[PDB]
RNA sequence: AUUAUUGCUCUUCAACGAGGAAUUCCUAGUAAGCGCAAGUCAUCAGCUUGCGUUGAUUACGUCCCUGCCCUUUGUACACACC
RNA sequence: GGUGAAAUUCUUGGAUUUAUUGAAGACUAACUACUGCGAAAGCAUUUGCCAAGGACGUUUUCAUUAAUCAAGAACGAAAGUUAGGGGAUCGAAGAUGAUCAGAUACCGUCGUAGUCUUAACCAUAAACUAUGCCGACUAGGGAUCGGGUGGUGUUUUUUUAAUGACCCACUCGGCACCUUACGAGAAAUCAAAGUCUUUGGGUUCUGGGGGGAGUAUGGUCGCAAGGCUGAAACUUAAAGGAAUUG
């Protein structure tokens, strides 16, 4: 994929797992 | 020799506006544009269009009062295209040629010491 | 079932005094009926006529000129200054690459108290066995010779009116006086006011108007 | 009616984009020392006559 | 790999021209980069100068032609006005015809 | 020889009154009109391959349409844009 | 009106056009260039003020006071974020008219945020010359920008000058182009990307096959968005560059 797509498909799975990670904090 | 009015021409594309009016502007004498004298909006600024209100508006022209008068051409403008419109030579060719006179004419087209941002955003229309 | 000009009172317009044909061209209005008037209503309109229109020679193409329509009287009526413009072809043509440009302007008073604001143009020129392609001014220069033509133009407006005024700008005095001072700072060429418009008129009175006509 | 008859001196051309029509310099004859450049239909070679149904106007480019 | 020692187009000393807007598709472009034409023409045109003089006041007149400067966006630019595309020499050449 | 090989005679006497959008072929003994011989063939030419007979009109050009060649240029294709 | 063509739209409320005025916020056309300045980002209306700078001139002054730099720091396009203002314009989002097999788009309309500004954040761009700085050496040419010097040069008239603009030769220091190429390179190309197996002037930083991945993790900065620092397991025989012919 373009690059700078890829770039913000992964800018969002690492916010999810931001997200996720915090329920157990 | 005369009796002298103002013709103003707006020719843009998709339609030509040819109007005379007294040379102080205020009041008018007579319009019609070149998206009357056909109708397929396709064909609404074409010369041939343009033509025939050029003889739409000298008709009343002349019916009415001016027997000369001077013109001041003009594009859309703006933050726009600036060049002139295709009906605007039909337009100026069929009333000096219809029986009307000439005198001193000049373009009016709004030139800006630049800005206010144009249409269609920095990437421009794309198609 | 009406058509406004079987009804359209009509009219025809004169100049002032400091030119050729005080006799200029032709309005339309609408009867002077009880209720909406032929006269008060409009006649303060404009007409913006070229002066080699209205000057006969043709050393004057540019130059427009505004006038303003103040008093009426029986299928009469006259009119005074209200600005001047350049023709949009003569600057364009004017306005050539390869060369420095210049404007400058102010705003003042003058003797009958209208207030007004005139500017001024100038190019550089290449100068007679010139090898180098473009010729341009030193910014120096041009700090220069806004402040001169400043100075000369602050001087040349509040003499009497701009009735004196126009009689001063219709010869271009103003032209080769800036002409003058200039020439010791950089060559230059064209060198005109170009524009003035009118911003603050005093009052009517009707009697001073009256002086330009006879 | 005014007829007006014109020898073909020069034959410079085809115009047109089919290219059906040619361009040629003529002199009229009912008098000559003055030229105009006219447009035929028909193939033509140099010293033919041309009847100019109106005198004096001319073209050159054709699409 | 790089094909122009003007890269896109005119620009050494600086780093920040500014940019106009494409006549043509209003595409933002570096005013040095932006490709640009005098658009000096008759106010009237060919046949229309007789028909003029004609029928107007005035002898002979004077005329006074337009003047604006045109500026297009390479894409618009090469779609129809100055480009062509040429060879990778003459390409070089910066002579205007 | 019926679903009628072909040929002959009598009778029966249809559509078709120059053909919409479209589209084919062609530049001189050519086009078109016209018949013949040969192939096939026991029998069957409304086909074909050649043949001669009569014999024009209109270009002797162009890049508008269509087709294709050539440069130039881009390519991350080379099993090569299927 | 708008387009390839349309339609959504606006029109007794006289639309669109015209005239005269007025307001609001943005912007700086044409002059504008192989031209300027700045550490870089960046910087084009005028005028005043405020401090700043390079180049040049210099038989002034000081006298090694310097070169380059982990840590640390100043600034830092655009968007973005906080709080006021401003909100003309254009316009992420949204809603639409068309187009499409579909059409969450391209084209058209409405238009929220934004776009501008103050106070504060953020610190990233193909932030590019994809090319560290200081010093030396090696080759030709014409233009131009600033400074200077030389002249019984041109033009300015007045009474000669004085000026200013111009011209011609040189000389520093600029932004660049040209031709060569002794030389360098895988090449394209390069007055540096040269003076390198005949390998060393000084110094900083980064890379060591491809993917995994700028991912996981810890630390840290931030209101946030995110910035800096930044692995491995596993997989894989190529990925890649420049030039050639198709
Ligand atoms: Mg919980
Ligand atoms: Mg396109
Ligand atoms: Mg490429
Ligand atoms: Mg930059
Ligand atoms: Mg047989
Ligand atoms: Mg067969
Ligand atoms: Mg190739
Ligand atoms: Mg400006
Ligand atoms: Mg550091
Ligand atoms: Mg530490
Ligand atoms: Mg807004
Ligand atoms: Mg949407
Ligand atoms: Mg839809
Ligand atoms: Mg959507
Ligand atoms: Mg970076
Ligand atoms: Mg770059
Ligand atoms: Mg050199
Ligand atoms: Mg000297
Ligand atoms: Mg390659
Ligand atoms: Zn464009």
């Amino acid at each position: 994929m373009r690059a700078k797509w890829r770039k913000k498909r992964t800018r969002r799975l690492k916010r999810k797992r931001r997200k996720v990670r915090a329920r157990s904090k | 020799s005369q009796v002298f009015g103002v013709a103003r021409i707006y020719a843009s594309f998709n339609d030509t506006f040819v109007h005379v009016t007294d040379l102080s502007g205020k009041e008018t004498i007579a319009r019609v544009t070149g998206g009357m004298k056909v109708k397929a909006d396709r064909d609404e600024s074409s010369p041939y269009a343009a033509m025939l209100a050029a003889q739409d508006v000298a008709a009343k022209c002349k019916e009415v009062g001016i027997t000369a008068v001077h013109v001041k051409i003009r594009a859309t403008g703006g933050t726009r295209t600036k060049t002139p419109g295709p009906g605007g030579q039909a337009a100026l060719r069929a009333l000096a040629r219809s029986g009307l006179r000439i005198g001193r004419i000049e373009d009016v087209t709004p030139v800006p010491s630049d800005s206010t941002r144009k249409k269609g955003g920095r990437r421009g229309r794309r198609l | 079932v009406v058509d406004p000009f079987t009804r359209k009172e009509w009219f025809d317009i004169k100049a002032p005094s400091t030119f050729e044909n005080r006799n200029v061209g032709k309005t339309l209005v609408n009867k002077s009926t009880g209720l909406k008037s032929a006269s008060d209503a409009l006649k303060g309109r404009v007409v913006e006529v070229c002066l080699a229109d209205l000057q006969g020679s043709e050393d004057h193409s540019f130059r427009k000129i505004k006038l303003r329509v103040d008093e009426v009287q029986g299928k009469n009526l006259l009119t005074n200054f209200h600005g001047m413009d350049f023709t949009t072809d003569k600057l364009r043509s004017m306005v050539r690459k390869w060369q420095t440009l210049i404007e400058a302007n102010v705003t003042v008073k003058t003797s009958d108290d209208y207030v007004l604001r005139i500017f001024a143009i100038a190019f550089t020129r290449k100068q007679a066995n010139q090898v180098k392609r473009h010729s341009y001014a030193q910014s120096s220069h041009i700090r220069a010779i806004r402040k001169v033509i400043s100075e000369i133009l602050t001087k040349e407006v509040q003499g009497s009116t701009l009735a004196q005024l126009t009689s001063k700008l219709i010869p271009e005095v103003i032209n080769k006086e800036i002409e003058n001072a200039t020439k010791d700072i950089f060559p230059l060429q064209n060198i005109h006011v170009r524009k003035v418009k009118l911003l603050k008129q005093p009052k009517f009175d009707v009697g001073a108007l009256m002086a330009l006509h006879g | 009616t005014p007829v007006t008859l014109a020898k073909v001196i020069k034959v410079l051309g085809r115009t047109g984009s089919r290219g059906g029509v040619t361009q040629v310099r003529v002199e009229f004859l009912e008098d000559t020392s003055r030229t105009i450049v006219r447009n035929v239909k028909g193939p033509v070679r140099e010293n033919d006559i041309l009847v100019l149904m109106e005198s004096e106007r001319e073209a050159r480019r054709l699409r | 790999p790089k094909k122009r020692a003007s890269n896109g187009r005119n620009k050494k000393g600086r780093g920040h021209v500014k940019p106009v807007r494409c006549v043509n598709c209003s595409k933002s472009i570096p005013k040095d980069k932006a490709i640009k034409r005098m658009a000096i023409r008759n106010i009237v045109e060919a046949a229309a100068v007789r028909d003029l003089s004609e029928a107007s006041v005035y002898p002979e007149y004077a005329l006074p032609k337009t003047y604006n400067k045109l500026h297009y966006c390479v894409s618009c630019a090469i779609h129809a006005r100055i480009v062509r595309v040429r060879s990778r020499e003459d390409r070089k050449n910066r002579a205007p015809p």
